[PDB]
This record gives structure tokens, C-alpha cells and sequence, in this order.
């Protein structure tokens, strides 16, 4: 009772954008795969002969989920191009909003668009709220009782007994399905604590409008730093901290215990997903000229190989046509980029998606949490190493654990809780540096006629770079090149599988009409169309 | 997906960047769970649904054709050029899917600037002829009401929502079908540095000691004067808004304001 023939989703849910998967099963797992992202808007085109200072609130749109960090790259870009070095203070205002985009960003992933390819919400209404709430007490210092579980469990009751279901209509667990493990009491914790988060996410959201104006959408970058003279204040400060503390504590006492019991549980999924090279730009600068001042470093490993970790030379990146709906066949260094858009249909010419293909010395590179988190502990990252191991010694599995969907999603959370402490250190350089007389947030500067500029910025998805040439003081060429379209463009002109295409293989099926197993490998590399394709 | 009870509510997502979803989510007092839970019936939401592919389309099938009807909420602008190529969800163009199912709705709400006025794919040269909702689909007699910025105030959403539950009808509309409750001011006009600005006292830069006194950004390109939004009223998440963080309004409220207010740190 294993299925041969292929197999659509489209469209995926509970990712940003519009991605179709296709695949193909022989006798129960995923001989081969296709990423088809299916939106096309062309904000490069869109930029072409505009004011430079323009780019980053266009970019910006590329994205409301992984909002501001575009904004960030653009800025950095141009500041790059017009070879600014912003205060130091912009520079921590900068890269405080940027850790809490990461920790609003990946809250909000593991609940409210993972969890529910492993949680069955509807089994949580059979569960035991009091043995329920000893489990949750036994994983985390927050103490949960009963009466707690019980009221989720009697909202949640009265909402499945309308019979409207709204946004779990037609669910892959709706009736059980045999690849949902969870027992009841484990549903209903998963499940309080989705609705937890929802509230949650509002403060980590909101620790980013404090310096930031408002999300989404950021409003506080300028070439040369920022603009948000309050931002210097005891009282926002203040207030930027309360909302960290209460969403780190969230991170530290809910998202974590409950990716390790749901990991523990569906532990099998070590054994699929896995991908073979990893590329990462590193984040939260000291010298915004300087990659290797980062927090997190750059990297480039290949085959595994993280005893030979490779530098990361911008001039290796090319993107690939041949399999995209774009004219020709050439690959590209994003300075000499091109968007060209020819629509061929599905598989027309061997085409199937609106994603270029990005090559690092010709080959596809995973980003995002899994390799920021690997390369970090390969360079001996002292914190990154003491919650991985942690992790590692509590999940009982071994390093080679973490090459899989299972890994993959654990680094997601390792990654949270490494930010969500270095936030802390940032804020205490800010407030240091205020008390030594620093005050300045932006710096004077001046439009070259001809210049090339590049901002990296290690996303919450991966390394996002954005590439601009300026001729005659306008955009002559504004490139973007995104974590996600690293990770899930298609095949390029050498017909390697993307990340996600080739992590597909080896996927089993239990139900094609019902095919969880792929969501569950494809939603943990975090996709964001919007983002890929631009 | 929905009966009887709780109205239905299908979001539709066409050329968007996914945040005017993110800003229904932060939603305050009511808060998004109160919203799901207890006010509506959200049918159909990509970005949050369980159902994926085969059953996601069956549940926005279900939900549109229930005999009890159905609130669209739509996000994204419609790609129109190429016979609406640009843009496919289940392998259906954008402008295919919003043109069966929205004459369906019993209203509609254009949420965000590119669902009202075509936003960021709209803007020159426009390569794939991306249109405001009732723009796209004037012919076929839709009339959306528009909730306007990028992303708009969530207090907005859930504001007309309300009032169209209780009211059975849309609030006072502008000419560019945004509610007048909302939209009937400009944000210069309630700005806290309009004394600045009436004294001529302008920021020259960024970097400058006007700016670190909270002098007027006009001259800095602040678009408030020209465009229509309650954000220093209602703010952002509960504490700030553009101009209490230094940085000019950008106009994203107004039509087409990717190419009318641009550049944008000038006047
Ligand atoms: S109106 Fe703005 S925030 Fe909303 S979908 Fe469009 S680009 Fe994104
Ligand atoms: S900062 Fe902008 S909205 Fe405020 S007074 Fe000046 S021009 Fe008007
Ligand atoms: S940029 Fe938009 S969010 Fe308000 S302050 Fe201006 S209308
Ligand atoms: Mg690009």
C-alpha cells in the first residue's frame, strides 16, 4: 500500500507566496522534485533610473514577513556604494531591530506555520488537561497547571462544535493520518501554546516599532544610519527592553521545550531532508565593511565538509536561467544581472519557475538557520556550540542528526535562542555607548555618479545580498539575490537540483492524497516566494 | 469550513508581499485569536490555513459557495499583462481566480495599496500590468471597499469589518472608496511638528541638530500633506509612527504614490 505517480501542492500553504511543488513517488518515497514559484512582480525592473535612496523602500516590499531586512540591505548597499561608514550607534539600533525581527520571524514560523504538520489540533479535545499540564511542566521552568490546559481545550471545544473550522478546514490530520504522532496531552500543549503565541508575537513585533516606527514595514533607515533621535532615550530603550526579556522568555521557556518534545517524537525525520552544501553571510556587525566582525561569520562549505570551511568570495555567485522563465540560458553575477521575463508555462522548455538559480562555484547551497548555526559552531562559536550541544545531549542523537528536516528545524530554534541572548549584549553596548557622550545616529554623505555597492544581510532565511550599480547618480542596475532563492530556485544550466528539489528525494508518503511529508521537509527550510522571486 | 454562527471570511493573496497579512496579525484588542475564535470565520488564508494543494482549493470552494455567503478580503494587486500569467495560485492566473469569485462575495475589502491602487508591481514600468481590485474588475461590477497603506493600519481592517457586520452596509466612503473615518484627514494635519512646519522650522538633513529637536521633515521629502491616513492618531503597534521615528512619511496611502512621491526625500 505504497503509491507510484506524481504528486501537486499547489498551492503550498503556510509559507509566504505562491510555490507549487511537484514530485514524483515510486513505491511510496519521492524519486525526484520540482520548486515552481509562481508569482512574478519585477521590482529590479521597477528600479532601474531611480534615485538610490529610493531602492530600500521598494525592496522593503519584497517582503512583509521578513519585513525591514531588505530595507537593511538596501541601505547597506548603498551606504557601501557611497562609502559611508554610519555611526556606531546606527549601527546598533540597526542590528537590534534585526535581532528582534529574527526572534518575532522565528516564533512565528514554528507555531503558526510548522506546527501543523506535526500537531493535531482536533486530537488535543481528547486529551488530559492535568496530565497534560505535568508534561508541560516537566519540560520547562514555567509551570503549567490543569485548569490552564483546560480552558484552551474548552475554547477550542466549542469552537470545533460549530463546525466551522475555519483556518484547520480540511486538515491533513482531520480524521488521523498515520505520520501524526503525537499523543493528546502533547497536541494540547502544541496547541496552547500556538494560541499562546499569537498574542506573543505582538510584543516581539512590536520591540521592532519601538526604534523602528511600526511593523511591518520599518521606518527608521536613512543612507548614513538612522533617524530616530528618540531611539536614544531611557524610555524607549526601556520599553524595547521589557518587550525583549518577555519574548526571550517565551523563546527560553516555550518555543524551545516544545521543539525539543515534538522533535523527540518524530525523531524518524532525521533520516530525510537532508542537503549537502551550505552557504551563510554572517550578521550583527561591528565594522559594517567588515564580514568577518560579525556575531555570526561568514562561510562556504561544501559536501559537509565543516573541517574546511571555504571564505565566502562575493564573486562566486551566478544566477541561473536555463530552468526559469527568463530569456536564454546565461547565468549572471548580480553586477551584471538581468530580468528578463519569458514565460514558458509549466516545464516549457524546461522551465517551471519565476526563481533565478544561484551557484556558488556552480553549486547549490542550502541557507538560513541550518547553516548559519553549523558554520557558526565549525568556527567554534562559543554559544552557538553550548545550545547546540545542549540541544544534541537532549534530543539523545548525534551531530550527523542535524543534515535533515528534523536538523534543519532544531537550527531554527538554536538560532533563536543564541539571538535572543545576544540581544542583551547589543542593548548593553547601545546604553554603553550612550553613557560615553555618543549621541550621533546619522553621518554625512555624498552621491558618487558611478560607483557599485553591495549589503549583505544573514536574514532569517539566509544570506540576502542586494547589488547596485549607479550610473549617472540613478539606479543603472539593482540587483536582489535572496536566501530563498538560493534554497528553493529551481535547477540551473548544470542540472543540479536546488536545496529543497534534491532534499525531496528519498521523501516517504504514507497518504498522497494527504502528503504531510513533503510540507514538513519544504516548510523547514522557512519559504518566502515573495522573496525569492521579487 | 463555515456554516451558520461566525461570518465567513476568505482572504485571497495575489502580487503581495505577504505583509498586510502580517498586519492583520497584529491586531490589538481585539487580538487576532479573538478574531478567529469568536468574531469571524477565517475560510481560506494561505499563509496560516492546515490544508495544503487538492485540499486547500476544496476548502475555498467550500467557503464560496456556502449558501450562508461569504466577506472577501483580498491582498495584492492583480496581475493583468500576458493574460494574467504572472501570478498563478493551483495553476488558475490571479485575475481568472479574483474574477469568479469576488462578484461572489456579499462585500469585498481591498486591503492595502496594492489590492487598492495596484502598490510596489504597479509602479512604472509596470512589467506585469498589476491593477487595483476594482480597476481589474470594474467590469464585472466590483466594488471593493479600500483600506488603503502599506501595509494599512490592522485597526482599519477590523474597524470597517465591524462596522459592516453591525451595520449591514459600508461606512462613509471617499472618492477613492477609502472609509471616511479613517482617511478623512491627512497626516500633516495631525501631525505633532506642524508648528515647525508652520514656523518653517525644516530638518536640512538627517544628521543635523534640527533633526535631533524634532524640526518638520518636509524638507526632507515628507509626503503627509498629500496623503490620507490616521497614523498619528492610532499609531503602529501600540507606540510609534514614521515621523515620531524621524523619517518622512513616503505616501503610502495614496495611489500610485511609488511614482507620485518620488523621490522620496524630496519636496
Ligand atoms: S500594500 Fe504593501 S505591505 Fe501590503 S501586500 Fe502590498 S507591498 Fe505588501
Ligand atoms: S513632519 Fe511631515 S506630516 Fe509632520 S508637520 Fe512636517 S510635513 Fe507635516
Ligand atoms: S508612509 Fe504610510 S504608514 Fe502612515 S506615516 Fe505615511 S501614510
Ligand atoms: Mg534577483
Amino acid at each position: 500500500s505504497s503509491y507510484s505517480g506524481p504528486i501537486v501542492v499547489d498551492p503550498v500553504t503556510r509559507i509566504e507566496g505562491h510555490l507549487r511543488i511537484e514530485v514524483e513517488v515510486e513505491n511510496g518515497k519521492v524519486k525526484n522534485a520540482y520548486s515552481s514559484s509562481t508569482l512574478f512582480r519585477g521590482l529590479e525592473i521597477i528600479l532601474k533610473g531611480r534615485d538610490p535612496r529610493d531602492a530600500q523602500h521598494f525592496t522593503q516590499r519584497t517582503c512583509g514577513v521578513c519585513t525591514y531586512t531588505h530595507a537593511l540591505a538596501s541601505t547597506r548597499c548603498v551606504d557601501n556604494a557611497v562609502g559611508v561608514h554610519i555611526p556606531k550607534n546606527a549601527t546598533y539600533i540597526r542590528n537590534l531591530v534585526l535581532g528582534a525581527q529574527y526572534l518575532h520571524d522565528h516564533i512565528v514560523h514554528f507555531y503558526h506555520l510548522h506546527a501543523l504538520d506535526f500537531v493535531d489540533v482536533t486530537a488535543a479535545l481528547k486529551a488530559d488537561p492535568a496530565k497534560a499540564a505535568k508534561v508541560a511542566s516537566s519540560i520547562s521552568p514555567r509551570k503549567t497547571t490543569a485548569a490552564d490546559l483546560k480552558a484552551v481545550q474548552d475554547k477550542l471545544k466549542t469552537f470545533v462544535e460549530t463546525g466551522q473550522l475555519g483556518p484547520f478546514t480540511n486538515a491533513y490530520f482531520l480524521g488521523g493520518h498515520p505520520a501524526y504522532y503525537l499523543d493528546p496531552e502533547t497536541n494540547l500543549i502544541a496547541t496552547a501554546h500556538y494560541l499562546e503565541a499569537l498574542r506573543l508575537q505582538v510584543k516581539a513585533a512590536r520591540a521592532m516599532a519601538v526604534f523602528g516606527a511600526k511593523n511591518p514595514h520599518t521606518q527608521f533607515t536613512v543612507v548614513g544610519g538612522v533617524t530616530c533621535y528618540d531611539a536614544l532615550t531611557p524610555q524607549r530603550i526601556a520599553e524595547f527592553e521589557a518587550l525583549w526579556k518577555e519574548t526571550k522568555a517565551f523563546v527560553d521557556e516555550v518555543y524551545i521545550p516544545d521543539l525539543l518534545v515534538v522533535a523527540a517524537a518524530y525523531k524518524d525525520w532525521t533520516q530525510y531532508g537532508g542537503t549537502d552544501n551550505f552557504i551563510t553571510f554572517g550578521e550583527f556587525p561591528k565594522d559594517e565593511y567588515d564580514l568577518n566582525s560579525r556575531f555570526f561569520k561568514p562561510g562556504v562549505v561544501f559536501k559537509r565538509d565543516f573541517k574546511n570551511i571555504k571564505p565566502f568570495d562575493k564573486m562566486q555567485i551566478e544566477e541561473h536561467v536555463r530552468h526559469s522563465w527568463y530569456e536564454g540560458a546565461e547565468a549572471r553575477h548580480p553586477w551584471k544581472g538581468q530580468t528578463q521575463p519569458k514565460y514558458t508555462d509549466l516545464h516549457g522548455d524546461d522551465r517551471y519557475s519565476w526563481m533565478k538559480a544561484p551557484r556558488y562555484m556552480g553549486e547549490p547551497m542550502e541557507t538560513g538557520p541550518l547553516a548559519q548555526v553549523l558554520i557558526a559552531y565549525s568556527q567554534g562559536h562559543p554559544k552557538v556550540k553550548a545550545v547546540t550541544d545542549a540541544v544534541l545531549a537532549k534530543l539523545g542523537v548525534g551531530p550527523e542528526a542535524l543534515f535533515s528536516t528534523l536538523g534543519r528545524t532544531a537550527a531554527r530554534g538554536i538560532e533563536t535562542a543564541v539571538i535572543a541572548e545576544y540581544v542583551g549584549v547589543m542593548l548593553q553596548e547601545y546604553k554603553d555607548n550612550i553613557a560615553k557622550g555618543d549621541n550621533v545616529i546619522c553621518a554625512p554623505w555624498e552621491m558618487p555618479k558611478q560607483a557599485e555597492g553591495v549589503g549583505f544581510v544573514n536574514a532569517p532565511r539566509g544570506g540576502l545580498s542586494h547589488w547596485i550599480r549607479i550610473e549617472d547618480g540613478k539606479i543603472g542596475n539593482f540587483q536582489l539575490v535572496v536566501p530563498s532563492t538560493w534554497t528553493l530556485g529551481p535547477r540551473c544550466d548544470k542540472n543540479k537540483l536546488s536545496p529543497v528539489e534534491a532534499s525531496l528525494i528519498g521523501t516517504p508518503v504514507a497518504d498522497a492524497k494527504r502528503p504531510v511529508e513533503i510540507l514538513r521537509t519544504v516548510h523547514s527550510f522557512d519559504p518566502c516566494i515573495a522573496c525569492g522571486v521579487h | 469550513l463555515m456554516g451558520p454562527r461566525r461570518p465567513s471570511v476568505v482572504y485571497l493573496h495575489n502580487a503581495e508581499c505577504t505583509g498586510c497579512s502580517e498586519s492583520v496579525l497584529r491586531a490589538f484588542e481585539p487580538y487576532i485569536d479573538t478574531l478567529i475564535l469568536d468574531t469571524l470565520s477565517l475560510d481560506y488564508h494561505e499563509t496560516i490555513m492546515a490544508a495544503a494543494g487538492d485540499a486547500a482549493e476544496a476548502a475555498l470552494e467550500q467557503a464560496v459557495n456556502s449558501p450562508h455567503g461569504f466577506i472577501a478580503v483580498v491582498e495584492g494587486g492583480i496581475p493583468t499583462a500576458a493574460n494574467g500569467i504572472y501570478g498563478k495560485v493551483a495553476n488558475h492566473t490571479m485575475l481568472d481566480i479574483c474574477s469568479r469569485i469576488l462578484p461572489k462575495a456579499q462585500a469585498v475589502i481591498a486591503y492595502g495599496t496594492c489590492a487598492t491602487f495596484g502598490g510596489v508591481q504597479a509602479a512604472k514600468p509596470n512589467p506585469t500590468g498589476a491593477k487595483g481590485v476594482n480597476d481589474a474588475l470594474k467590469h464585472l461590477g466590483v466594488k471593493a471597499i479600500n483600506i488603503a497603506g502599506c501595509p494599512p493600519n490592522p485597526y482599519n481592517l477590523v474597524g470597517t469589518i465591524v462596522y459592516y457586520l453591525k451595520n449591514k452596509a459600508a461606512p462613509e466612503l471617499d472618492s477613492l472608496n477609502r472609509p471616511t473615518m479613517f482617511f478623512g484627514q491627512t497626516v500633516h494635519e495631525q501631525c505633532p511638528r506642524l508648528p515647525h512646519f508652520d514656523a518653517g522650522e525644516f530638518a536640512p538633513s538627517f544628521e543635523s541638530e534640527e533633526a535631533r529637536k524634532g524640526w518638520c521633515l518636509y524638507e526632507l521629502g515628507c509626503k503627509g500633506p498629500v496623503t490620507m491616513n490616521n497614523c498619528p492618531k492610532i499609531k503602529f503597534n501600540q507606540t510609534n509612527w514614521p515621523v515620531d521615528a524621524g523619517h518622512p512619511c513616503i505616501g503610502c496611502s495614496e495611489p500610485d504614490f511609488w511614482d507620485a512621491m518620488t523621490p522620496f526625500y524630496q519636496n
